[PDB]
Formats: C-alpha cells, structure tokens, sequence
C-alpha cells in the first residue's frame, strides 16, 4: 500500500497568513491527491482533487501543486473559517490511503493558565470514592503538564485528564485533571496540590489545600 | 445539494454487529460508488472501501475484508455498511462519502459513531465543585460514571455561556466521566446561585446541583 | 398539398459524411435570421488525430445555400496516460441526432466511446455537446461510474434526443442495463451550471432516469426514440419513447411522466419483428389542444389481394382523450420494402386550415428506391388517411440507399410566407431539401340555373343574327376567393362551363349557349382576396325535340375553375395553390319538362 | 341485372360482370344476361360473350413408385397451364400433388457458435455419420453441410479493447475465436466423415449482448446457391441451431449500420459474409421473400427458453417448423428425423409469382375423395398418397399484360407453369368497317353492331354535325 506521510502534525498561524502543508507518497501516484478539510465538529469537506482541482463551491484560498510523490495544500489570507485539520489522499491505487493529518491553529499572545483546584464533594464522599479536580483554564500555547502532589510526592496513578478544543473567541485552550482516590485514602492524606508546568512562566504554578484545615 | 444523512449513534456488545445506513440525495445514487471511511477517536482517516450501488460489486482494504460487507438499496437511495465480531478496535466514527471520480471523494456524510462496550445504561452522579474554604471564583460540576454518551450540561439552564469550560468526556473504568468549569465575578456567588443542570436522556436523567459553599 | 416542389432549396455536404442524417431549424433568440441544422455523423473533421467524427453544419437560408460546422468540439482524445487515450472520438457519429429550442442546440455522439478510470475498456457510453450561445459544455448523463453492459457503459447516450417546452432534455439511451434502454432527463440549468471539465461524471440535481429491472426485459431498446408532450394535462411535457424490441419484438411504446419519470400509459405493437417503436412523434392533430401519439412500425407485414405477407409498413395514430384513454387508427405503406413510417414530422398547420399535420417518410421507396414522404392533413376527426401530397426524392447512390425522408422537421416557418415548412434529409446521397408551403387560396363557387325546369314548346328567346324561337333558359356562375398570408391582391381565375356534360363521347348534347351555339363556354376572369362575389351571366337554349329524343335524363351544368400559377408569384418566388379539399368543379342540373 | 349506366361498347358491357352478353344489327341496351338478350330477341350467333377458358400444355402423369432416374420423377401434376379469364370471373384449377418415394434431400447445419455452445459441439462429433446413416434409409441422395455464426463484428455488440478483440473469452478464462458473423465452412457433400471432421476442429467464439445475428446467416445461406451447393430437384433443409433470441433489421442501427440488406449472397475469399458490418440485420419479409424464391425449409432447433419466440417467427414464414433444443444438442438428430418426417407427410401448395391484385381461393382434397378442406395443405398422408386442391382464381378488372405464376408444394422443386391472359374484348371488335354505309355515309366505323362516331358527328349513327 502507498504510504502517505504529513510531517508536520499541527501548525499556528494568524488571520491573513499563507499556510503551506505539505504531503509525500511512498510511491509515484500520478498526480492523484486529493486534499480534505476537517473542522472541530468532525464535518469533513473536499477542497482539492488531481492535485490542483478546485471541488466546485469552495472558496479560491485553496489551492494545490505538485507531482510524483510530493504534494502541498496551499491557504492564501487564512480565514477563521479555516482553523481545521486537513488530510491528504491518494486515489492512484487501492487501497486509498490518507495522509495523518496537519492541524491548523491560530497564533495567539502567551498566555497564563487560572488554575482552580476543588476537595471531593460530600455527595461523592456517601459512595465511597473522593475526586479531586484541577481546572486549568484560558492558556496558550497548548503544550502543558500537570503533577498532582498529594504529601509532597507525585501520585501519578488514578488521574485522568481532557482537554478542550481551541476557543473560537479568543485562542485559548482549557485542561482538566482529575485525581479520583477511595475515601479512606482520601482520608488518609492532608495536603492535595496541583501543579502546571508552562512556557509563559519557569516557575510551576501551584494551587492546594489541607483537607483538615479550612 | 448533495447531502448524505448517515443513522445515529450505535452501541453494540462485544462480537455482536451493527448495521449503518447512509440516505443519498441531491444526485442519482445509482450512478455514483459510495466510499466508507473509518475514523477512530483522536486518529486519522482509514479507507473501508467501496460499493457500485447499481450492480452490488464492492472492493474493501484488505485489513476490513472479513470484517465489513457493504450493500445499497437501490429503490431508497441507501447506502449500507454492517460491522461484525466487533471489538473495541471497531469503536470510532465510519464516515460514507459518495465518489467524484479522479480517484477523489466531493461529499460526506456526518459520519455514525460506533462504541463497543459491555457496559449497560448507567445514569450520571452529578457532583458540584465549590472552592477550598480573589477578583473572580470558578465553580464545577463532575458528571461521574454515566453510560452511554451523551449528556447535556448547562449552568443556571444556559443563562451562563461565555466563561463556561465543558470538557469532553472520558472512559473511567468502563464508564463515562465529564466535568465543567464556569467563572462568574467574585461579587456575584455565593451572593447570586450558580447551578449546574445535567441531563442524561439514555436513563430519563435531569439532576439540579446548586453550589452553596 | 401547398409544398413547392417545383424548386425546392438543395444542400449537400461532403461525399460519404452521411449529410442529412439528422435536421433540424435554428431558431436563434434575437428575431435574427434563420438557418437550417444538418447532422453528418460520418464527416471527417479537424479533430488532431480522430477519422470520422462527424459534424453538425448551420446552413443559412437564401444566401447562395452554403452550410459551415459548428465549433462544438475542436479537439482530439482526452489521454489518461501518455499512450492511453481516456475517450476514443473516432467514428463516434457526432451529429447522428440534433435538436435545438431558441438559442440551445444539442447534438450528440452516440459511438462515442470511454476508457473509464479503473481499467483500460472502450464503453460506448455516448456524448453529447449543448451549445446555448456563447457557452458550449459536455453532457454525457451516461458516462457514470455504473460501468459495463449491466450499468451504463453500452448506454450509447443521445442515440435520441428532445426538448421539453421548459427547457428540460430528453435523453435516450437503447443500451442501458443490457441493452434494456433507459430515458434520461436534465434541466438545461443543471447542464450548463454542474458542468466542470475536470470531471467526468457530472452530479445533476433534479436528474429523471429510468430504473434497472429484471432480466427480462433485457435487449428491448428503451431510448431507441422519444417524442415529448403533455400526456395527464397538468402542463409538463410527458416522455414517450419507442421500445422495437420490447414484448419479445413485438415492440412496445412507452410514456413516463415528465415530472418523476413514474410509468404512465404503454403501447404495444401486433405483429412479431415489425420494429414498433422505430419512431414516435406527439402532435395534436385534430384541434383539441390534446397532444397525440404517432409510432412507426416500418417493417410491418400486411395481407396482399392474394393473401401473401407484404412488408410495407405501418404508423398508429392514437389520439388522446380527457379520460386518459387513446382512441388508436391504423395507417399502412403503399410499396413493399418500403419502411414506411421510419419517420414521422410534425408539420404544424401546414395549409393553415386550423388543424395539424404530418409527414411520413417511406425512405426507400421510390424509383430505384429514391424515397418518398407522404403528407398526411389533419382534421377533427383525427388524421386524413390519403395523403394529400407526395414528395419523392431525386438522386441515386452507388453504394447506400439515397433513403431520402430518412430524417425529416417541419413545424418553422423559415420564409415567415406564413405557413410552416419542411425540411428533409437523405443521408445515402449526402443532401438536405427544404420544402417551403405555398399559401392557400379558397375559393366559394356558386351556380346557378334559372328556370330548373324547361318546356320545349316554350320559345321565348331568338337565335343569333337573324333566327327565330327556341327555348331557353339562364346559367349564372359566381366565383368568390380569400387567402392568407403573404398574396397578391389580384387573382387571375380560369373558368369553363359545359352544358349537358353527362353526354360523353358520341352522344347528342341537348343544350348549347346562346351566342356560341356551343355546349362549352370559356371565360377568363379577375378577383380579388376578400372581395365580393363577382358573378356572370349567359344564356343557353335546348336543341329542336327533332334532333334528340332523350328527354328524360337531367341535363347537367358542369361548372370549372381553375388558376394560372405564374401569375401569382411573390418575391421568395412562391406561387400560391387553390384549396384542394374544395373541389374546383360544381354541377347544377336541369329537367326538360314532360306531358 | 347486368345492364348498368353506360354499358354502351361490347368492351365496355363486358367489364361490368362476368355473366353479361352483347348484341347486333337486329336490335341502347344491347348489354344484359343472356337469357335476357334471348328473351328480347337476339340472335344466338350475335352475342359470342367470351368465358373464361384453361388450355393445358404440359400434363404429364404424376409417376408412381421410386424411379431410378431423376428425369421421370413428376410430384406435380399438371406442369403447364395456360388462363384466359374473363374479368369478374373466376376458373378453378385442380392441381395433384403426389411425393416420390426417393426424393434427394439437402440439410445445412447452420449452428449458434456463441460460447454458451462449446458443449453443444462436443456431443455432435458424430452427427454427421449418425444422421446419414439415419437418412439412408429414407433417401438415397443425401448430402450435408456446415455453417456457423455468431454476431456482426462490431460495436456495441462485441468488446472493441484489443486483448478482446484477439480473445473476446479472455476474461474468463477460455480459448475463443475473434467474433464472426457467418462462417460458410463445408458445402453440401455426400461425404459425413468430411462433416464430423470439421465439427470437431471448429472452435467457440463469444460476444456481448444475448440476441445473435444468425438472420444474416440464414439470409446468406439460402441465397448463396453456388456456394452453398443446394441442387435443384431436392429438399433444402435449413438446420438452424441456437439458444439465443436473433436480431432483426435495424437493429444494427446501433453500430451505426444504417443501409438494408439487399438480400444478395455476399461470401469473400474465406466463404465468410463480407457484409456483416456494413448491412442491417435482415427482416421478416426479407427472409420469407429469400426462403421461398429459394425453396428452402426452415427448422428452428432452438432451446425451452426461445422456442415459444421462433414458433411466432415460423408462423410468417411458409414451410418453417420448430423442435425443442436440448441444452447440449444431445437431442438435434432425432429433432432432424421428426421434421424431416413430418415435412414428407405433408403437402402443402404455394402461389408464386405476378400475383398481386389476384384474388385466390383454396380447397383440399385430402385421401383421395372422402376429405374437402378449404385451406391449402393436406396433412397425414403416407408417401404415395395424392393430395388434390382446387385453386381458384379472379381478376378483378381488365388488365393488357399476362401474368407468370407457378403454383408448386413448399419444398419440393416440381411447379406448375400457369400464363393469366385476360380477356376484354368481343371477336366482333376486330371488324371494325371503318367509314361504315350504315353509320351515315361514313360518319362512324361500325363495330359490333353499333356505330363508333367519327370526330364532329354526334347520334346512333352519327347523323348530327358538331
Ligand atoms: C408523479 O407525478 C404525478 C403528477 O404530478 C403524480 O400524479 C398526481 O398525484 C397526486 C396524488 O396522488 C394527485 O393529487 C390528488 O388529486 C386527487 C384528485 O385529482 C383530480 O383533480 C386534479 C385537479 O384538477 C386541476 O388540475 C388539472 C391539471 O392536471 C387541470 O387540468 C384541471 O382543469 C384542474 O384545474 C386533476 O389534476 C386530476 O387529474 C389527474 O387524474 C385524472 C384521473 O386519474 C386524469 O384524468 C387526469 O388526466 C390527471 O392525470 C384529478 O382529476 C385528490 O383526490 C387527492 O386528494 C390529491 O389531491 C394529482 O392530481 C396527480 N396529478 C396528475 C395525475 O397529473 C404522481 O402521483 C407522481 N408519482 C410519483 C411516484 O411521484
Ligand atoms: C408498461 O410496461 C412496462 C414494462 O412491462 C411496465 O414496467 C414494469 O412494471 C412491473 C410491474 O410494476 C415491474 O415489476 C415490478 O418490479 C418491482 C421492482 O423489483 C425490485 O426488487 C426485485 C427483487 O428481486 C428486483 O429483482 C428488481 O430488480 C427491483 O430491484 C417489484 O418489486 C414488483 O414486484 C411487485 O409486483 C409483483 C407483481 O407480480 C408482485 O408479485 C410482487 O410481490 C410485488 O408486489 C414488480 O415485479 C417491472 O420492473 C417494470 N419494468 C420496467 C422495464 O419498467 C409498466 O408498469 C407498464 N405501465 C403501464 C401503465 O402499463
Ligand atoms: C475520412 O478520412 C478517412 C481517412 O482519414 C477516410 O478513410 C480512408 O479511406 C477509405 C475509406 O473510405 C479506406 O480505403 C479503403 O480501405 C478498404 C479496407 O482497406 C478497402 O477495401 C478499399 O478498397 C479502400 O482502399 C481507408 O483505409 C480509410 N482510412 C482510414 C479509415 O483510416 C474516409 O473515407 C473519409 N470519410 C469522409 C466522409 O470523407
Ligand atoms: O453468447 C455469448 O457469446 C456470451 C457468453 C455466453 C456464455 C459464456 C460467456 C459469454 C461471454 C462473455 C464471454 N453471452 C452473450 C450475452 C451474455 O449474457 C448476457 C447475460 C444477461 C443476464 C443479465 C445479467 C445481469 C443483468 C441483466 N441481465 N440485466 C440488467 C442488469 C443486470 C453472455
Ligand atoms: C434422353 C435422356 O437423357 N434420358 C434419360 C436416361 O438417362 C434415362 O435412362 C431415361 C429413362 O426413362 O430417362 C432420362
Ligand atoms: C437447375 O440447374 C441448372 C444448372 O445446374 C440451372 O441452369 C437451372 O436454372 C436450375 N433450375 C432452375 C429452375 O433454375
Ligand atoms: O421480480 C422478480 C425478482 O423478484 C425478487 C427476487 O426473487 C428476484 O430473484 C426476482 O428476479
Ligand atoms: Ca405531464
Ligand atoms: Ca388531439
Ligand atoms: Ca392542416
Ligand atoms: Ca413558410
Ligand atoms: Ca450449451
Ligand atoms: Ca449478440
Ligand atoms: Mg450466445
């Protein structure tokens, strides 16, 4: 099977820029690359056919070049509408395979996460089980990591994170992580703390609390 | 005005089948093949195959050769895909895409998610997130345990949307988890009440959590 | 009866090119001048690398009769590769049918043949080319992705096709699902609007087709030839196309509904082979704002006086009623191997008598198989059994038929004298013929013979010169004429009388006119249209009773009229003709009185 | 009853009906029944009204037993007639019909090569000496021949990719001949061996679409006598073998073949028809003219699925039968025996010839005496048996030329010559006394006791001036 590879998986640009994404073909497809835009909501359109044939009713941005195994989708004056991710295709032979796909976001000024940090609820308390949850909110880029510290020591182990799209508003990205433990561990420990390594600052930020303090 | 109409989310055991249907319109669907792409969550694009509604001919990638059977009623303008043996490597989204010609796919339907779990409908423990006992507060609410997607959740029934974070949801033992986040001034709450409406269809599930502390 | 034969409007194309295949009028949309469209599917163009390819040429009118190709296509074979052609353009028979409506012309290849994409095949799925003025775009509704004898890959798409009055094309395609035929049907909008060069298989919103079905109606020939026309009156243009091989060859004749191709009425033919379906035409032919159905069965074999099968052809007529049911009449050839009824015109009201009419061809025969086409009037009743016109081609071919009628349009008044003409093409000869219709005079002839009865011994009237007493009586003739359309405002008139006409060849004529002392009377005469009813008289006597002793058989007043055509001549050069389902003879009759 | 308006000229009496008569001089109704003019008083010498009359020329017996030499075989009886009919009037001809004992016989195999036939050749490797033996016992002189089609080689019918072309069963895999339209591979011969060699070296060929173009074999094959070899004075069985519905005239429209058949015989260099790509299909009425013209008898061995369509086809067309295929052929020698048998059981008439605005009646006489049918066929009779049939004949008007008819059995070569001469004038119009003393001092010629007035002179005897 022909393998397509885009290398680069994610880019940033701002409004108005030329936004290049390249793919290649393990073998020579013969001009027959097609390009796909696919947006958040998992809508998926066709942009480019044959390398350079504009799939009629969309808009003259886009456009295509290349030929025998390398290829590029071209963006001129990137619109809002445009922060998607785009696949390439090879129809020269079966199977058709696609390209891994290139995310297109927009380039936004750094920015510094809020960071919220919440003790397990009573109601969750009654079951069993005890949920500690970390919001961190409005940051940029979209690179971060969280250390949940219990005593001084990274618990590493019953954690699970999800992290939203990007904001159309502003550009932002928001991350939750939640450290679930039983009621008797929970109960065992004092301190709970959360932790977020950024770019915009060396020092970690760090939000906690003691359980038996108030 | 080509539009594909693919059917709603499906949910099947493990090594039981499901079978997706993919309604054309705004062409001749017999004149036309129509492609099926699979996606799993996060990954990209993987290419099915394709069928020649007219004649009932169908070509598949060697790795789903076993593992779909395609057909197409032609009188309905439907397309047909049945997944079997299913395992969880089965759950993603399976997209129909009717054929340009060039070696090129021009339109798409929505795509029909598939998941493949053992787990039975669970209805959601809806906790509310209040701070430790400062110009603005952030409050929670941790939607924990549910099955299957998907819920809703609004706060104060949608009256509050800019400054909400609601998070995709994420497998936890089986079972489904969520969380959203809502910021409000620090002059408004606790002196105004801030709740979280959640609301699970799959189990006739409407929980009101308000945050007091 | 009103075509001018006498000097008809001659084209002809290139020696072999099959000029005349097809014909059709062009119409263009600016009131501008109008010319004649003429197939010639085997005529070798410019085409880099292609032989035969065919031609579509406009021909102008009354400008020394020349005729030059329309641009559709100036180029040769699309390649999928280098050394591996995507379409094959080479005796694709381009022109084989074409029809127009205002500024469009559609004309079609339907040998045309397409590698496809996947595989390397040569599927004659058919083209054609729609040129609506400045813009000229592909449409080849067959070449899908339903590849193969069993999709649409043998469809041979255009082998027939026609406009609907709101601007949808009708589309036949014989070879469809093997060979079980298939009707397609676009809007003109969606033609020209979906068309994109890049790709080959075009999605048309809003397309009618025909659906695949059992095997068993395989190899029937749907699209073989369609009509259009209003067939459940709700305004939209109905389907109708032939099916020869249908009903295991009895053929049949089917109509679908112009709005979602659902099946509305069927016909089928009664004798085996007899090719019912070869050709459809819907007309209104009686004056009832009903279109009706008309469908040539060229092969059909008929009951000679010796009880031997004869082939000669023949065409049904089926004229639609309110109730939804048709009222069917048959109509039969005239000479064996014939085919008459191979085509079938609409002629419109071509003698402007308030109903309309329509030509048959019998291409083949003729002498020494020249071809003929018979002009059939309408009237309330439905259609006139005996043609009231015979037109016969003139040329001879060394190799293929002349098969002069082999494509016939009428239905366009191209000199504006009036009256709708005809066009005929005769492919074996390579030659087009456009009849233009005369106008049509009618004529009001009365007469009159005061006193009825005569008495012998009655004497009230003297002999020329110097003679005496015979027994006269009075014989007035009255002539009385109006016309339409482009005519001269005198008319020259002809007209004779004859006394005692039954008496023929050696028998005593009883009555003689008074000056003459002759039983005939000639008299040149003048009128003109719309005028009044401008008479003579004369008198005429009866013979001595020695001389005849018949007095008991009427004595007859044969009364003729008749018109000098050079006379009447106009500046396209068109006599006009005399009404001929009037007769130009009238007969009053007088009684010798007995005692 | 006969006398009518006009009626006024022997020629002219005699037109209006068969019966009527004529007089002269004795004495303007001179035209009337016979019985009528003698009532009135016409002399019986004057009226000498024509009645239809035959003259045989030729009426040999019709020969009885086998006959060792073809000359004295005679199964029509008589061979030559001449017709004078008077107009309105009919005579009625009795013709005998009676089959040779030994009557040489020709059978063509012409055989559907498509590819779902390659088993129909393996089981027929010895038809040839397995039917010759069979025929031996009913005729001395019987000869065989093969022929093959399949379909006119072009476009839409067959696949026109080159690899096809070469091979159009190399999808299949499986050994195909390039498609053909009539191969003519073995005259007729008495040699059996001869056609079991060629069916075994005979390879399938393939095409497309499921109607075939064995029409314009069978055309080819009843018109090319030469080539053929069909003898004069024998049956002429055309063995048609195929499990496909046939096309038929313009069908080959869609290959853009658009000029008809002419019904010539078109065999080239290889014995194969050089038209198929270039004429239509033929038509109904062109096979029937061609089978007839060449005496030629029909037999559809077609399969179940198309034996309903060719019972339709045989219908049309005189002397035409069919048999019920087996899908292997296995069963194609006893289908020949049946037809065979069943044809020299019959005898059916025919009217060839200037016969259009003839009216013709038929009656049979089948066993002799004890059976009249008014149809023109006799039906279970053993060889040597006689079938009679009186055949009538009209002409409805007067007409100057003669006409050439043969009336003959379907299939057999003895016909019977038959001259139609009517007869409208009277013996007195040869006489015609021009510038005649009784019509006025020569103002008229005197004809048939009337008087014809010369130009300017009106009257019974043209004695008025005009
Ligand atoms: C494919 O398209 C077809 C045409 O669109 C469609 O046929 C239509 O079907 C619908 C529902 O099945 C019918 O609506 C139903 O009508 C009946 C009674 O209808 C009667 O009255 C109407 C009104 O008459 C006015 O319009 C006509 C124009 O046609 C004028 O001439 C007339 O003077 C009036 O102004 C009339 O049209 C109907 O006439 C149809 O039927 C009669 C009887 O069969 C025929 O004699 C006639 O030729 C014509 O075909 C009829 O007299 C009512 O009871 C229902 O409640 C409903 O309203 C449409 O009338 C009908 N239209 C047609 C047949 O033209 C097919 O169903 C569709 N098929 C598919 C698979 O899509
Ligand atoms: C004018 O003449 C034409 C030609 O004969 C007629 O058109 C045919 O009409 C018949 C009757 O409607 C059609 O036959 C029908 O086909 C339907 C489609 O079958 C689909 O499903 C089968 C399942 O295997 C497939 O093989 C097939 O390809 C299709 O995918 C059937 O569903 C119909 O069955 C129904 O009716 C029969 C009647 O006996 C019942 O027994 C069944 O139980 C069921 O209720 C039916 O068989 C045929 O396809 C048409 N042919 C064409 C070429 O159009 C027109 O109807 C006729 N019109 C008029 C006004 O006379
Ligand atoms: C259009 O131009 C083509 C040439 O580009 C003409 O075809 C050529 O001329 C004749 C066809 O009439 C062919 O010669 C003939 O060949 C046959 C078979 O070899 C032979 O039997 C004849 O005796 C004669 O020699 C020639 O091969 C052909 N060449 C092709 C088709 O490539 C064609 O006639 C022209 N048509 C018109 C309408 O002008
Ligand atoms: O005689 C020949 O030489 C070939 C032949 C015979 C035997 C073996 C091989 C061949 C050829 C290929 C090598 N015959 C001629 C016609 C073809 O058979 C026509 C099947 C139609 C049934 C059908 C099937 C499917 C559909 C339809 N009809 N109609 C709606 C669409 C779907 C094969
Ligand atoms: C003259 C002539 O050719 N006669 C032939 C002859 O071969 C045959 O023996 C004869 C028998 O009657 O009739 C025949
Ligand atoms: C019989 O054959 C001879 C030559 O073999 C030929 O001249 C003659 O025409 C044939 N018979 C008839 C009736 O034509
Ligand atoms: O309508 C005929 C059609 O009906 C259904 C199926 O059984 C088919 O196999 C069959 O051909
Ligand atoms: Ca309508
Ligand atoms: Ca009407
Ligand atoms: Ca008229
Ligand atoms: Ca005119
Ligand atoms: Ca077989
Ligand atoms: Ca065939
Ligand atoms: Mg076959």
């Amino acid at each position: 099977d022909i393998q397509m590879t885009q290398t680069t998986s994610s880019l940033s640009a701002s409004l108005g820029d030329r936004v290049i994404i390249s793919c290649r073909a393990s073998q020579d497809i013969s001009n027959y690359l097609s390009w796909y835009q696919q947006k958040p909501d998992g809508t998926v359109k066709l942009l480019i056919f044959y390398t350079s044939k504009l799939h009629s009713g969309v808009p003259s941005r886009f456009s295509g070049s290349g030929s025998g195994t390398d290829y590029s989708l071209t963006i001129s004056n990137l619109d809002q509408e445009d922060i998607a991710t785009y696949f390439c295709q090879q129809g020269n032979t079966f199977p058709y395979t696609f390209g891994g796909g290139t995310k297109v976001e927009m380039r936004r000024a750094d920015a510094a996460p809020t960071v919220s940090i919440f003790p397990p609820s009573s109601e969750q308390l009654t079951s069993g089980g005890a949920s500690v949850v970390c919001f961190l909110n409005n940051f940029y880029p979209k690179d971060i990591n969280v250390k949940w510290k219990i005593d001084g020591s990274e618990r590493q182990n019953g954690v699970l994170n999800s992290w939203t799209d990007q904001d159309s508003k502003d550009s932002t990205y928001s991350f939750s992580s939640t450290l679930t433990l039983t009621k008797d561990e929970y109960e065992r420990h004092n301190s709970y703390t959360c932790e977020a390594t950024h770019k915009t600052s060396t020092s970690p930020i760090v939000k906690s609390f003691n359980r038996n303090e108030c | 005005q080509v539009q594909l109409q693919q059917s709603g989310a499906e949910l099947a055991e493990p090594g039981a089948s499901v079978k997706m249907s993919c309604k054309a319109s705004g062409y001749t669907f017999s004149s036309f093949w129509m492609h099926w792409v699979k996606q799993r969550p996060g990954q990209g694009l993987e290419w099915i195959g394709y069928i020649n509604p007219n004649s009932g001919y169908t070509e598949c990638n060697e790795i789903f050769r076993d593992k779909a059977t395609m057909t197409a009623d032609t009188s309905s303008s439907t397309a047909y895909m049945q997944l079997s043996g299913l395992t969880s490597e089965d759950s993603a989204v399976y997209y129909c895409a009717s054929f340009l010609g060039r070696g090129a796919m021009d339109y798409w339907g929505q795509g029909t998610s598939v998941t493949v779990s053992s787990a039975k409908t669970t209805a959601p423990s809806v906790y509310p997130l209040a701070p430790v006992c400062g110009s603005s507060v952030t409050l929670g609410c941790l939607v924990k345990g549910y099955f299957p997607e998907p819920v809703t959740l609004t706060w104060n029934s949608g009256s509050l949307s800019a400054g909400v974070h609601t998070f995709p949801a994420v497998l936890q033992s089986s079972l489904y988890t969520l969380s959203s986040s809502v910021t409000v001034v620090a002059s408004t709450w606790p002196s105004q009440s801030i709740t979280c409406n959640v609301a699970h269809p799959a189990s006739s599930t409407k929980v009101d959590k308000k945050i007091e502390p | 009866f009103n075509l001018d034969v006498d000097s008809p409007a001659e084209y002809s194309g290139p020696e072999g090119s099959y000029f005349g295949f097809a014909v059709d009028f062009f119409v263009p949309s600016a009131s501008s001048r109008m010319f004649l469209l003429v197939g010639a599917p085997k005529a070798n163009t410019t085409q880099p690398g292609i032989v035969e390819g065919g031609q579509v040429l406009k021909c102008d009118w009354s400008s020394t009769r020349r005729c030059q190709p329309i641009e559709f296509d100036a180029t040769g074979n699309r390649d999928y590769a280098k050394d591996d052609p995507l379409e094959f353009k080479s005796h694709q028979w381009f022109g084989a049918s074409v029809r127009s409506k205002q500024d469009k012309i559609l004309a079609c290849a339907p040998l045309y043949h397409w590698r496809t994409e996947m595989k390397q095949e040569r599927e004659p799925v058919g083209t054609c080319f729609l040129q609506d003025g400045t813009k000229t775009v592909e449409y080849a509704p067959c070449r899908s992705q339903d590849i193969d004898a069993d999709g649409q890959g043998f469809c041979q798409g255009g082998f027939s096709i026609d406009f609907t009055k709101a601007d949808r094309v009708l589309l036949g395609g014989p070879g469809s699902f093997y060979w079980q035929g298939q009707l397609i049907s676009d809007q003109v909008a969606e033609i020209v609007s979906k068309y994109d060069p890049n790709v080959y298989s075009i999605k048309y919103n809003n397309q009618l087709a025909t659906r695949t079905a059992q095997a068993i109606f395989d190899d029937s020939y749907l699209g073989y030839s369609v009509a259009v026309g209003d067939f459940n009156g709700d305004g939209i243009d109905d389907f109708v196309s032939g099916v020869p091989r249908a009903a295991r060859t009895l053929g049949m004749v089917y109509i679908y509904d112009g709005k979602n191709m659902s099946s509305l009425y069927n016909f089928t033919g009664e004798q085996m082979a007899a090719y019912f379906g070869f050709s459809v035409a819907a007309t209104d032919i009686n004056g009832d704002d009903y279109a009706d159905v008309f469908i040539g069965a060229p092969l059909f074999m008929d009951r000679g006086s010796d009880g031997k099968l004869q082939e000669v052809g023949q065409v049904s007529v089926s004229l639609q009623r309110a109730s939804g049911d048709f009222q069917t009449t048959k109509l039969n050839g005239f000479e064996v191997f014939a085919r008459f009824g191979s085509a079938i015109a609409p002629l419109g009201d071509l003698d402007q008598d308030g109903f309309n009419d329509i030509a048959i061809a019998a291409p083949y025969g003729g002498e020494d198989k020249k071809g003929i086409v018979y002009i059939f009037n309408g009237r309330s009743t439905g259609l006139n059994a005996v043609p009231s016109q015979i037109l016969e081609g003139q040329w001879a071919a060394r190799s293929c038929p002349p098969s002069f009628g082999y494509s016939m349009k009428g239905a366009t008044d191209i000199d504006k004298n009036g009256y709708p003409d005809l066009i005929v093409g005769a492919f074996g000869v390579d030659r087009a013929i456009l009849y233009r219709a005369r106008p049509v005079i009618t004529v009001n002839a009365g007469l009159e013979v005061y006193p009825s009865i005569l008495n012998q011994d009655n004497k009230t009237c003297s002999l020329p010169g110097t003679a005496l007493k015979v027994s006269c009586f009075n014989v007035r003739f009255c002539l009385k004429a109006d016309g339409k359309g482009v005519l001269p405002r005198k008319l020259n008139f002809q007209v004779e009388l004859l006394l005692d006409k039954l008496k023929q060849k050696g028998a005593i004529r009883r009555a003689l006119f008074l000056y003459s002392r002759s039983p005939s009377h000639s008299k040149n005469m003048t009128i003109s249209r719309g005028g009044l009813m401008q008479c003579e008289e004369l008198i005429a006597y009866l013979r001595d009773e020695s001389e005849f002793r018949d007095k008991l058989t009427p004595i007859t007043i044969f009364m003729e009229y008749r018109l000098d055509y050079r006379t009447a001549a106009d500046t396209t050069g068109l006599q006009p003709i005399l009404n001929q389902f009037t007769p130009a003879n009238i007969s009053r009759q007088a009684h010798i009185l007995l005692d | 009853g006969c006398a009518l308006g006009g009626a006024e000229t022997c020629e002219d009496c005699l037109l209006i009906g068969p019966q009527c008569a004529w007089c002269a001089q004795e004495n303007g109704e001179r035209c009337d029944t016979p019985a009528n003019l003698l009532a009135k008083g016409c002399q019986l010498n004057f009226i000498e009204n024509p009645v239809s009359q035959v003259e045989i020329l030729k009426n040999k017996p019709l020969s009885v037993g086998r006959q060792k030499n073809s000359s004295d075989i005679v199964q029509i009886a008589p061979q030559s007639l001449i017709l004078k009919l008077r107009p309105g009037g009919a005579q009625t001809l009795q013709v005998h019909v009676r089959q040779t004992e030994d009557y040489p016989v020709d059978l063509y195999y012409l055989m559907d090569l498509s590819a779902s036939m390659d088993d129909d050749l393996n089981t027929i490797k010895e038809l040839g000496s397995r039917l010759s033996k069979e025929m031996s016992k009913l005729t001395s002189n019987f000869r065989l021949g093969f022929g093959s089609f399949v379909e006119k080689p072009v476009s839409p019918f067959v696949k026109t990719t080159p690899e096809e072309i070469a091979n159009p069963c190399s999808s299949i895999p499986y050994f195909c001949l390039p498609t053909f339209g009539f191969k003519h591979i073995l005259p007729l011969t008495n040699d059996a061996e001869r056609f079991n060699e060629i069916v075994k070296n005979q390879k399938i060929s393939a095409n497309i679409d499921t109607p075939e173009g064995g029409f314009d074999a069978i055309m080819q094959a009843a018109v090319c006598k030469e080539k053929i070899g069909w003898r004069n004075d024998s049956l002429h069985l055309l063995v048609f073998v195929s499990d496909a519905d046939s096309h038929f005239g313009m069908d080959s429209k869609l290959a853009g073949i658009v000029c008809p058949n002419d019904g010539l015989c078109h065999l080239d260099s290889k014995n194969e028809y050089s038209m198929s790509t270039v004429l239509e299909y033929p038509t109904i009425g062109q096979l029937i003219d061609k089978l007839v013209q060449n005496n030629v008898l029909l037999i559809f061995a077609v399969t179940q699925e198309q034996v309903h369509l060719y019972e339709n086809y045989a219908k049309l067309i005189p002397g035409a039968t069919v048999g019920l295929l087996q899908k292997d052929s296995g069963n194609i020698l006893q289908l020949i025996i049946s037809a065979y048998e069943e044809l020299r059981s019959e005898v059916e008439l025919e009217v060839l010839g200037d016969t259009e605005g003839l009216n013709l009646s038929f009656t049979a006489i089948c066993n002799n005496g004890t059976l009249f049918q008014h149809q023109k066929k006799c039906s279970h009779m053993k060889v040597g048996d006689t079938a009679s049939f009186s055949v009538t004949v009209n002409i409805p008007h007067c007409e100057r030329r003669s006409r050439h008819i043969i009336i003959k059995p379907v299939g057999l070569g003895d016909a019977l010559e038959l001259l139609v001469s009517p007869e409208c004038n009277c013996d007195c119009q040869k006489e015609v006394e021009v510038n005649s003393s009784k019509c006025h001092h020569g103002n008229g010629s005197f004809q048939c006791g009337v008087c014809a007035c010369h130009p300017g002179h009106m009257g019974p005897r043209c004695e008025s001036g005009h």
